[PDB]
């Protein structure tokens, strides 16, 4: 998950080298911050939304 | 340049359990959803019987 700031047209992301034996390929998609509760987390008290 | 130079010169961590007291459990529960149906079932036999009274006054 990268963060996209608010009215960012260009997200740039780089992963350092590594082996890409057997890499499947690549999905990707977009999603509010508001909407997107933190994982490493047992609550997020800034997840003000359901 | 001298005198001075002779030693040397965030957002959210998020926690959770704050300043609230101990807890406790135990394991002998729930009797309680049986009065549920008792408390209902006893209001039927209240209005039951007031019919009793009617059926009985109309005669």
């Amino acid at each position: 998950l990268y963060p996209i700031p608010a009215k960012a047209t260009n997200v740039p992301i780089s992963i350092p080298s590594r082996n890409w034996a057997a890499f499947r390929g690549w999905s990707f998609t977009r999603l509010k911050t508001k909407e997107t509760p933190s994982l490493g987390s047992g609550f997020d008290p800034y997840f003000v939304y359901s | 340049a001298a005198a001075a130079m002779t030693a040397t010169r965030m957002p959210s961590s998020g926690s959770s359990p704050s300043v609230p007291s101990s807890i406790i459990a135990e394991e002998k529960l729930l009797a309680l959803l049986a009065e549920l149906e008792a408390l209902s079932r006893q209001l039927a036999a209240l209005t039951q019987q007031v019919s009793e009274l009617r059926e009985q006054q109309q005669q």
